[PDB]
């Protein structure tokens, strides 16, 4: 948000008078940006994990695993995946300004994928290091073994736990498919920035006890030393409602970076 | 006799135009299925009220309502206003009218004692029901009287409904925007009489309400929320929204009012003199400025206010009306 | 006086463009709405299109809808008929014509939401000729 | 389509009155305006709302309408009176003004 | 103070302390969602000191990239710092495995 | 470019990065006024030199609509003493257009006109001629000794039961109750009739000669304005950024034949969040969109001033095509990277413009704009028999550096 | 906290003057029973496993 | 209220509502951070359990 449109945008009448105010302007522009590079960090440290872009084999056979769900589809101009596109599916106003974000879906995506890659084609060790094929089954084994499960325990009944895992896959792909609401978390994440701005750009038609409370009905209708007492309450109201604006964003940036760092931690 | 106004009675507030947005208006709207009286002029006109405004609605099959008298005292003591529309031409007057005790329309209603308006122009009010056959005309009107207007709003609509207003929602446009400045209390509607013996319809009144209107993408009211209707409205009207999700909305808070008002000051009869103050014989010298502390008493400040005998009287931390209130 | 005055009548080729002008006088354009009507020689009329007192609603008959086009400009008080691809069944004599009950009262914000049918002012009429 | 029908011509004796019928499928539901039109100038308002006539023009004029046919009525003709009468289905709503096919009063 | 008298001065003054209360109150709050974030850095550090430093993590890329063997301390002006041993392999092969 | 972030961090070497260092904005190139046309000149003449004023209990009321009202020349004028306007500047009332402009005439006794203001207290503001707190408008007040002094027609009110609310006017005669007793049919004990004349004789000193009082109250964008100023109408422009006046209504943006369908009463329109983005034009009455033209954030791309003074700018969420309009060009999703050559190679990332397009230094030596390479492209050579496992390793020491505290500033 | 009674809680010539300022109440009441409902869903993470 | 009429009521008044006006925000604000704190806590302690 520039603070210096918002407050008062084509008038150098109000600009001169919130100059008076000092570098309040100043440090809140600083604060925004300082959040807006926060959130490419946080996209960065929770996807940007893997050094090369592992790519699945042609030829997929995993033991029975089947994982089309969560692969990249290549029929699409995307590289989502199907549950992907589930879930990307059910989730100019007086200075403001959305900047894009550094990362594009199309490279979250990517980096999803050669993560799915990596762990599918080498388990854990493209994590440690150079990524090591192993067979998926072999794989399983070793991750039962994890849990103090002989290898066993997996291949004498493999094709079961492929069935099984795959029925798990198709029944997360039907429940957000459905009418379940289970994205709640970034919706509401969505509906808090949305309401912010709504309510920043509402109080800009407050006049904070002005004769009006927009300011070219002021300054069309009243002499300068009259006008700068009016002017001057337009500023301070919309000088605290911007104040109020970033420091509620500031502390909303502050729990999604926590979020974000639980989720590179997840990661 | 008596119906229910289920959601008439609703108009564009002002003169902006809105798409695709909820705009929570607080203005005098008719409230919800509110009572609205049942008149049947013809088997007479009695002289209704005039609150604050006046919700009309007709449903005539002739076009027999012509128009409507207001005013306060309807008796050239005082202007009031007069709205007939003639076959041709309405006349939006306000004159210091002398309205006989019946008024009625013959098949010629005027006057211009000390007048001081006239608006003649089109008629607003015609007979349309001819057209439609069975189907009848809803003919509907909002009268409001504030800030000098006497702003009228309309909306006429087919309907077959017979013995009750429709079960439906339409917004009603302004007619006009009368600079007039007059005090209403008082109206009346006028009739056409083919037999002038010279001896129907729906009137509910307006109150403070907040509305939440819903404009679609044409700019249209298509439909909305009273408020102050029910708990479930105020939760619409308090999200800003008309269909709200389950779960738990604090939308207001309630507060016991009081019951009665109760002053208890000290039992103290004497009246205090300040007439030693201002009636002395001698004032002193302003170097020596005299210091008479005034204790025990009950003071009436309005007759050292309303006295015409002080060229100068301001006080500046207290109000000098409300001195007799306050205790010092 | 109230009068309205045509121009812009001539010859024209088929498949050519014209327009038409109306100019209105003694009343407030701007409060009515408008039509254009033309009358093919030796023949009844034929109402060719409206416009609402503010150019928001135009309406055009079957015989014209798409080819030709209505627009007024009420800062001038004259009627514009633009019309593109003319055939030889144009050819008629075109008038102006104003409604005998105007839609809204600019002046004073009379809107009366019902109104008479006539149209009381005609213009005296240009005619308009297509051939090769 | 629209064809508001009227008889091409009525002939009527000076000083008898003279019917001049205009009709249609759903002209009922919808006004009726007349205009007389002396050849060579433009058409004169005469009738509308089906029944009332603008000031200026003689009483003698009179009109109805009803069901599917509307009917301007002379209650006596003059030598003057020979003209060409247009019917016209009048509605604002839906945008309809289609005029008439026109009648020729004849008077011999 | 010097050029007006208590009357007016006083008005002129209140500009002031509103102007440098609010200009307080800002520098305050923020310190205070600075003091989280660095709060929430020293919760982090104190954490790779207790499973980092004085034991071995199975964490994956918590105490560094690849197999974490131990990590040493060294202090550094506001903050510390943690030199990450790690065992990466290297030198890889193709075997067929059954 | 680079100079103005040297300013905006307030240092002579600027490091490697993207830094905003000014907002652009389209600036407008002409000027627009659109009032009605109004037909005829405004009647102030028959209220201020009008043969007879009215008595203050019983102000004259006037309602002036369509009017060219021209408030300079009254202004101008020498006559009027005392011309103090509480909601408008005098000087500004010829720009702006208004609605029901009352004008009440009255008689003052003399100095006490000040009375006639928002606020005041006293017998002429409480009982005679009350204006709200909020009034808008003008108090215009001249002395008229040679006009209206003896003489004894003109009266005021003494007492009234209460304070009497804004622009309420009083004329009942029965006798006022002082005391607290009852009184009726004449003045008995503290009991007064409520009225009584000046007594404008010419032998009244300065302060106590008769004052003419006339007083206009103003209300602007209710309605279909109707007491226009002067102000000529300019002609319509529309697809260039201007600033324009509607009926008083100012502001800037660019005109655009609109598609909202006004009804005959709506002269405006407004945006979700209550502002103003539809004019319905009083000349024409054509509905015109207003939008506000181009404006963005300017951020200067710069390596650091060690390596190359050479920098690119990009105008944040602006078209290229309406940009010189202010002062390589490339359009990328953020806005115009303007000095920055696009290359089709993919790089790491270097300098993040946005949605994916990173610039850099490279070389003969430039800067350059490209889309960001995530990383090297691997294909894993996963078979179903095959494992590849590591024959040696190493040890590799890898440093993290964490904050821990901060100053303990007090 | 209610806003409107905190300040100036059963006056209504200050219950007008407030909405001066718009809707910092709105804001102010939505903070804490967002921060109330935040304790509940502390209190249900932490012991209902 | 009772020593003043509302011309210059308001301006005493509204003095009271910007103070309160503060006060009550920045308790909200210090209560949005304590309860950003206990957040952590909270999170902490569902980890632990
Ligand atoms: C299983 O994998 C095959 C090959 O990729 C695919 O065609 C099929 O749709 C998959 N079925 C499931 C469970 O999605
Ligand atoms: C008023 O309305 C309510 C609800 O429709 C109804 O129960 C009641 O009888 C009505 N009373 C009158 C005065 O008609
Ligand atoms: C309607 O009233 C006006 C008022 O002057 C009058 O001139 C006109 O003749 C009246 N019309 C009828 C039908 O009497
Ligand atoms: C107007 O009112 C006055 C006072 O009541 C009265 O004398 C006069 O007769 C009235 N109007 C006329 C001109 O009849
Ligand atoms: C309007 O008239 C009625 C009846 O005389 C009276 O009670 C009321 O106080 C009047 N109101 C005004 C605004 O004068
Ligand atoms: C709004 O107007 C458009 C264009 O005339 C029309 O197609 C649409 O049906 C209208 N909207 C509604 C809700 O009728
Ligand atoms: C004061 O006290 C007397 C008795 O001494 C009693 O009669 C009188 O009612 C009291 N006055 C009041 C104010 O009640
Ligand atoms: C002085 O005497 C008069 C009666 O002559 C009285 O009205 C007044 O109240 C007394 N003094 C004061 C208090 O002004
Ligand atoms: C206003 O009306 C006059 C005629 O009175 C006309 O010449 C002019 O074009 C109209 N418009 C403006 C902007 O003056
Ligand atoms: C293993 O096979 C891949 C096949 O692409 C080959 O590139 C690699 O050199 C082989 N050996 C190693 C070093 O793993
Ligand atoms: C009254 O006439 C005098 C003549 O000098 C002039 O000063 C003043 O402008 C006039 N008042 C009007 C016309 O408003
Ligand atoms: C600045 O550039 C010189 C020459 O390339 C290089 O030696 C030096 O290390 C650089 N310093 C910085 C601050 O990077
Ligand atoms: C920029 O404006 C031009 C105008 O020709 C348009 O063609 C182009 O699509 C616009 N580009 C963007 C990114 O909007
Ligand atoms: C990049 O590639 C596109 C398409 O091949 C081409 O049109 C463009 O000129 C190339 N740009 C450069 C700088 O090579
Ligand atoms: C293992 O790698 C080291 C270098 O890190 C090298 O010196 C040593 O010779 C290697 N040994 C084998 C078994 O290749």
């Amino acid at each position: 948000v520039d603070c210096t449109m918002y407050i008062c945008g084509d008038s150098t009448e109000c600009s001169n008078l919130l100059l008076q105010y000092g570098s309040f302007c100043t440090q809140l522009n600083r604060a925004l940006t300082g959040i807006a590079v926060e959130q490419d960090k946080n996209t960065q440290e929770v996807f940007a994990q893997v050094k090369q872009i592992y790519k699945t084999p042609p030829i997929k056979d995993f033991g029975g695993f089947n994982f089309s769900q969560i692969l990249p589809d290549p029929s699409k101009p995307s590289k989502r995946s199907f549950i992907e596109d589930l879930l990307f599916n059910k989730v100019k106003f007086n200075g403001l300004t959305v900047l894009p974000p550094l990362l594009t879906d199309e490279m979250i995506a990517q980096y999803t994928s050669a993560l799915l890659a990596g762990t599918i084609t080498s388990g854990w060790t493209f994590g440690a290091g150079a990524a090591l094929q192993i067979p998926f089954a072999m794989q399983m084994a070793y991750r039962f073994n994890g849990i103090g499960v002989t290898q066993n325990v997996l291949y004498e009944n493999q094709k079961l736990i492929a069935n099984q895992f795959n029925s798990a896959i198709g029944k997360i792909q039907d429940s957000l498919s459905s009418t379940a609401s289970a994205l709640g978390k970034l919706q509401d994440v969505v509906n808090q920035n949305a309401q912010a701005l709504n309510t920043l750009v509402k109080q800009l038609s407050s006049n904070f006890g002005a004769i009006s409370s927009v300011l070219n009905d002021i300054l069309s209708r009243l002499d300068p030393p009259e006008a700068e007492v009016q002017i001057d309450r337009l500023i301070t109201g919309r000088l605290q409602s911007l104040q109020t604006y970033v420091t509620q964003q500031l502390i909303r940036a502050a729990e999604i970076r926590a979020s974000a760092n639980l989720a590179a931690t997840k990661m | 006799a008596y119906t229910n106004s289920f959601t008439r009675g609703v108009y564009y507030p002002d003169k902006v135009f809105r798409s695709s947005v909820l705009h929570s208006t607080q203005d005098l709207f008719l409230p919800f299925f509110s009572n609205v009286t049942w008149f049947h002029a013809i088997h007479d006109n009695p002289v209704l009220p005039f609150n604050d405004g006046v919700y009309f609605a007709s449903t005539e099959k002739s076009n027999i309502i012509r128009g409507w008298i207001f005013g306060t005292t309807l008796d050239s003591k005082t202007q009031s206003l007069l709205i007939v529309n003639n076959a041709t031409n309405v006349v939006i007057k306000v004159c210091e009218f002398q309205f006989c005790n019946d008024p009625f329309l013959g098949v010629v209603y005027s006057s211009a004692n000390n007048c001081t308006f006239e608006y003649v122009s089109q008629p607003f009010l015609m007979d349309l029901e001819g057209k439609q056959g069975n189907f009848k005309n809803l003919r509907e009107f909002v009268f409001k009287n504030i800030d000098g207007y006497f702003k009228i709003y309309s909306k006429h609509t087919p309907i077959n409904l017979v013995r009750d207003l429709p079960q439906g929602f339409s917004a009603l446009e302004p007619l006009v925007d009368l600079p007039i400045g007059i005090n209403i209390t008082r109206f009346q509607t006028l009739l056409a009489l083919h037999r002038s013996y010279l001896t129907a319809y729906y009137v509910g009144y307006l109150q403070p309400r907040t509305f939440l209107l819903k404009y679609n993408e044409n700019g249209t009211i298509t439909d909305a929320v009273d408020c102050a209707l029910d708990p479930l409205s105020e939760t619409k009207c308090t999200l800003k929204s008309f269909t709200v999700e389950k779960g738990i909305y604090q939308t207001s808070n309630f507060r016991v009012q009081p019951t009665e008002s109760i002053v208890r000051f000290p039992n103290i009869t004497n009246l205090c003199p300040f007439g030693e103050v201002f009636n002395a014989t001698r004032f002193a010298s302003v170097y020596a400025w005299n210091r008479k502390r005034i204790s025990n008493c009950v003071a009436d400040y309005s007759v050292l206010y309303n006295s015409a005998s002080f060229s100068t009287f301001k006080c500046y931390g207290v109000s000098p009306t409300k001195l007799n209130d306050l205790c010092f | 006086q109230v009068q309205l005055v045509e121009s812009g009548g001539g010859v024209v080729q088929p498949g050519r463009s014209l327009r038409l002008s109306c100019a209105a006088s003694g009343f407030t354009f701007s409060n009515y709405g408008m039509h254009w009507v033309r009358q093919a020689p030796g023949k009844g009329l034929e109402w060719v299109a409206i416009i609402s007192f503010d150019g928001s609603n135009r309406y055009y008959a079957d015989s014209v809808k798409g080819r030709f086009t209505i627009s007024r400009d009420n800062s001038k008080n004259t009627l514009y008929l633009q019309m593109d691809s003319l055939r030889a069944e144009d050819t008629a004599v075109y008038y102006c014509a104003k409604d005998l009950s105007f839609y809204y009262d600019i002046s004073t914000g009379y809107y009366p939401q019902s109104y008479n049918s006539g149209t009381d002012v005609w213009g005296q009429g240009t005619t308009v000729t297509v051939s090769s | 389509s629209y064809e508001l029908t009227q008889p091409p011509s009525v002939s009527v004796s000076p000083g008898q009155t003279a019917s001049i019928t205009c009709s249609g499928d759903k002209l009922g539901d919808k006004y009726a305006c007349w205009y007389q039109q002396k050849p060579g100038q433009s058409p004169v308002l005469v009738i509308y709302q089906d029944n009332k006539r603008p000031s200026g023009i003689p009483e003698r004029f009179s009109g109805s309408n009803s069901g599917n046919t509307a009917t301007l009525t002379i209650s006596g003709t003059q030598a003057m009176d020979e003209a060409d009468y247009y019917c016209q289905g009048w509605d604002r709503s839906t945008g309809y003004y289609v005029f008439g096919t026109g009648t020729k009063v004849t008077v011999l | 103070l010097s050029r007006l008298d208590p009357p007016e001065a006083e008005v002129q003054i209140d500009r002031l302390i509103t102007g440098r209360l609010q200009s307080l109150q800002t520098y305050v709050t923020q310190q205070l969602i600075r003091a989280a974030e660095i709060r929430a850095s020293a919760n982090l550090a104190a954490t790779k000191m207790s499973e980092c430093v004085l034991g071995q993590s199975k964490r994956v890329d918590f105490c560094g990239k690849g197999y974490h063997l131990m990590s040493f301390p060294q202090s550094a002006p506001h903050g510390v710092v943690f030199l990450h041993v790690t065992y990466v392999p290297a030198q890889e092969k193709n075997f067929t495995t059954a | 470019p680079l100079s103005e972030t040297k300013c905006t961090l307030k240092s002579f070497t600027v490091e490697k990065g993207i830094y905003q260092t000014s907002n652009f904005r389209v600036q407008p190139t002409e000027s627009i006024v659109r009032f009605p046309n109004i037909t005829n000149l405004c009647p102030f003449g028959e209220v201020f030199n009008a043969t007879r004023f009215a008595s203050v209990y019983a102000w004259n009321r006037k309602r002036i609509s369509n009017c060219v009202a021209d408030y300079s020349v009254l202004y101008n004028s020498a006559s009027f003493s005392t011309f103090k306007c509480y909601g408008v500047s005098p000087t500004k009332l010829n720009d702006l257009c208004f609605t029901n402009v009352y004008a009440d005439s009255f008689v003052i006794r003399g100095d006490e006109v000040r009375q006639i203001a928002p606020g005041q207290t006293g017998k002429i503001a409480d009982y005679n001629y009350k204006l709200p707190d909020d009034f808008t408008g003008c108090v215009i007040a001249w002395n008229s000794n040679n006009l209206d002094s003896g003489n004894y027609n003109y009266l005021y009110r003494l007492f009234r039961k209460s304070n009497l609310k804004p622009f309420e006017r009083d004329i009942s005669t029965e006798i006022y109750q002082a005391g607290s007793t009852p009184c009726n049919g004449v003045e008995g004990f503290n009991c007064y009739f409520p009225l009584q004349s000046y007594g404008f004789q010419p032998t009244n000193g300065v302060g106590y000669q008769p004052y003419r009082v006339v007083v206009l109250s103003f209300e602007l964008l209710h309605a279909p304005a109707t007491v226009c100023g002067p102000k000529k109408s300019t002609n319509l422009v529309k697809n260039k950024c201007v600033n324009f006046n509607f009926n008083g209504l100012t502001g800037t943006g660019v005109l655009t034949e609109s598609n909202k369908k006004f009804l005959p009463f709506q002269q405006f329109g407004r945006d979700i969040a209550d502002t103003t983005d539809a004019v319905r034009d009083p000349q024409t009455l054509e509905i015109l969109d207003i939008t506000p033209c181009s404006f963005g954030g300017v951020s200067v791309i710069t390596p650091g001033t060690n390596t190359s003074n050479q920098v690119a700018v990009l105008y944040q969420g602006v078209n290229c095509t309406e940009v010189p309009v202010a002062i390589n060009v490339f359009q990328t999703r953020a806005g115009c990277l303007i000095g920055a050559e696009h290359v089709n190679n993919s790089y790491e990332c270097d300098i993040p413009i946005g949605a994916g397009i990173c610039a850099s230094y490279q070389t003969s030596q430039s800067i350059i704009a490209y889309t960001m390479s995530l990383g090297a492209e691997n294909s894993v050579a996963y078979s179903n028999n095959s494992i590849a496992i590591p024959t040696n390793f190493t040890i590799s020491v890898t440093t993290e550096i964490l904050p821990v505290s901060m100053t303990k500033t007090s």
